């Protein structure tokens, strides 16, 4: 129980796609996560690509 | 029939085949990790010492599984050379380790200042210690590791 | 009171290098006479280039120098310490090495001391 | 990480896992490359190869052994029986313990070699 | 204020066992064994029981600190024969040792009465 | 104007016991308040003893900034000065 509001969302009068699009890039902006490089001591390790 | 040396062919020992007779008979240690890798498992050097007229030849080996398919050959075996690791030990003559090491001569090579292994602490087994700057000590350790080699030698009565 | 006790130097290196036996030496004299002329060149109290920082480092190190050369001289190595070419390379290289060692550090609140 | 997988083998550290694993591959190698009946030439080299050695002697069946240039850590083995019989192509994976050819571990290149004839002539 | 209790001199601790025994494996067929809230009484007797044992090569004890009871025991046997085994058979002969020596005495002292 | 180039630097090339401590200490802390580590420890927990782990290997990535009575200094990396 989230939407403990009665708005009016009805369709001629509440831009409803506007709204979806706006939550799904909201959605898509939570998804954001950290990441960062591994580093490893070992003497026949080198931070390199596959190429590389 | 010459004595067989036995080398850890882990990447982390100090010391390997690439530069094991310029230590060990020339008396100048090389770091083995700049060193590029030696491709034969098997070498022969030579040890003068003041105890025998004639110069010793010894045979230097990587890999037991290739050249120890007799049990007349870990006769031969008057020093091993250990890195504290336990899976060295799977296909020797006594894969438990301590037992080896009571009948066998073990060596640990480590630069000066570093902390033991624990499992080595908890094995009969000798530490040499090698500068990581000054070289002049080399000739010391090679002397040191030869002399418990040659008693160990002189103990089994070998013929030269 | 010097510094780099030289006669404990000598006994460990003729207990390290076997130097008992009426064993004939490989050490060649002027091998010893270079050898120890280069090590009373070596003795770094002071570093730098300046003339008056030789002068200073030649002074500061006169009385370690005639120690060393009463010691290590090429009769005395050769028939009372009987050295070889090893325990010759080890003994100048531990001298070195222990005279360095000796050195006052920076920073020693001396006059408290 | 404390323990290393490498497929079914199962190691404790990297130079265990070195040692047991990638200079037995390297052994392996060294002993396909150094087998008489290894080219180390292109597909399509050998294959022209096969078939003119073939056509030359349809007495007998040639194999021959090359890399997987397309799958590293492989082989493919080219067999003709006759000049009538098409080119068929197997492949061999290069393991610690030998050559793995049709589920099958051979710890050496003349046995693999027997392995292969052995199967040739059950086949038939 | 610090004193500890009296009783943690005999009582054994529910965590704390009585015995740990690890081989010591600098020398062949050796193990160090920790007994816990034991002292010399019982030490004494077991280590020189066990010093008579022809194929007991090496026994001895030493209680570290007066103020803690527990004593440690290094024991090295034969090829042949296992040290706990010895420490066993130690064990048995004392106990048989003192039941002779309780009889003799209740003998005696029915004797005499 | 007061830092000294580094082909005429005069100074000590060794680790003075104070700097030794100071860097052990610094390091120590620095490892404590969760700072990356550039040795691998096998078994070590103790910020201090990993910091001589990184000490022995010249893995300490600090600089020592010796000062002269004039007021000029010196700069010495921690992997450049010999530690017995």
């Amino acid at each position: 129980q989230v939407a403990g509001l009665n708005v009016n969302r009805n369709p001629k009068f509440w831009d409803i796609e506007s709204e979806n699009r706006d939550r799904q890039e909201e959605i898509d902006k939570q998804r954001e996560e950290s990441r960062e490089s591994r580093v490893i001591k070992h003497p026949f390790f080198h931070n390199m690509k596959s190429k590389e | 029939k010459e004595p067989i040396i036995v080398l850890s062919p882990a990447a982390s020992s100090l010391v390997r085949m690439s530069n094991v007779k310029e230590f060990l008979q020339e008396g100048k240690f090389l770091d083995p990790s700049k060193e590029p890798a030696s491709s034969s498992n098997l070498l022969a050097i030579q040890r003068k010492s003041s105890r025998f007229k004639t110069p010793i030849k010894l045979l230097v080996v990587d890999n037991v599984e290739k050249l120890f398919t007799k049990s007349e050959y870990w006769d031969r075996v008057v020093a091993i050379v250990t890195t504290g690791k336990d899976w060295q030990f799977k296909n020797y003559k006594y894969k438990d380790p301590q037992i080896l090491f009571q009948k066998f001569n073990g060596f640990y090579f480590k630069y000066k200042g570093d902390a033991v292994p624990a499992s080595v602490k908890s094995w009969n087994v000798k530490v040499l210690d090698i500068d990581r700057v000054e070289r002049f000590s080399d000739r010391q350790v090679v002397e040191q590791f030869w002399d418990t080699v040659e008693n160990t030698l002189v103990a089994k009565r070998y013929k030269s | 009171p010097l510094p780099v006790n030289l006669r404990r130097i000598i006994q460990n290196a003729q207990q390290i290098f076997h130097l008992d036996r009426a064993k004939a030496s490989d050490l060649t004299i002027p091998e010893i006479i270079h050898g120890v002329r280069d090590l009373c060149k070596k003795l770094f109290v002071l570093r730098g280039e300046n003339e008056l920082i030789k002068e200073a480092q030649q002074n500061a190190t006169s009385l370690f120098q005639c120690l060393v050369r009463a010691r290590l001289a090429t009769r005395r190595i050769l028939e009372e310490f009987r050295l070889n070419r090893d325990a010759f390379e080890w003994v100048l290289g531990t001298i070195e090495a222990q005279f360095q060692r000796s050195l006052v550090h920076p920073g020693e609140m001396v006059g408290v001391i | 990480g404390r323990v290393l997988l490498v497929g079914k083998y199962r190691y404790h550290d990297l130079d265990e896992l070195l040692v047991e694993y990638v200079n037995n591959v390297a052994n392996k190698v060294e002993l396909m490359v150094s087998h008489d009946k290894f080219m180390s030439d292109s597909l399509d080299y050998v294959k022209e190869w096969l078939e003119r050695y073939s056509k030359a002697n349809g007495n007998r069946s040639h194999y021959i052994f090359t890399f997987n240039r397309k799958a590293p850590g492989w082989f493919f083995l080219l067999f003709k029986l006759n000049p009538t019989s098409e080119i068929k192509i197997w492949n061999v994976k290069a393991l610690p313990d030998g050559y793995l050819l049709a589920n099958n571990v051979y710890p050496d290149t003349n046995s693999l070699c027997n392995g292969f004839k052995t199967l040739m002539s059950s086949r038939r | 204020m610090n004193a500890p209790d009296r009783f943690e001199l005999f009582i054994l601790p529910d965590d704390v066992p009585k015995l740990k025994i690890t081989p010591d494996s600098r020398v062949p067929n050796c193990i160090i064994i920790k007994f816990e809230r034991e002292d010399h009484t019982l030490a004494n007797l077991l280590r020189e029981e066990l010093a008579l044992y022809p194929d007991v090569t090496f026994v001895a004890y030493k209680v570290e600190h007066p103020l803690f009871a527990n004593f440690v025991m290094r024991l090295q046997t034969e090829e042949g024969t296992r040290p706990k085994q010895a420490l066993e058979r130690a064990c048995a002969s004392i106990i048989n040792k003192l039941k002779t020596l309780d009889h003799k005495f209740n003998e005696e002292w029915n004797i005499k009465n | 104007e007061l830092a000294i180039l580094k082909e005429e630097r005069t100074t000590t090339p060794y680790l003075t016991k104070y700097e030794r401590a100071r860097i052990l200490g610094t390091r120590a802390l620095q490892i404590s308040m969760n700072a990356p580590v550039l040795v691998d420890i096998e078994g070590e927990t103790d910020p201090l003893q990993i910091a001589m782990k990184e000490l022995s290997q010249r893995k300490i990535p600090l600089v020592i900034r010796r000062y002269l009575p004039d007021g000029s200094y010196e700069d010495w990396g921690c992997d450049e000065l010999i530690v017995d």
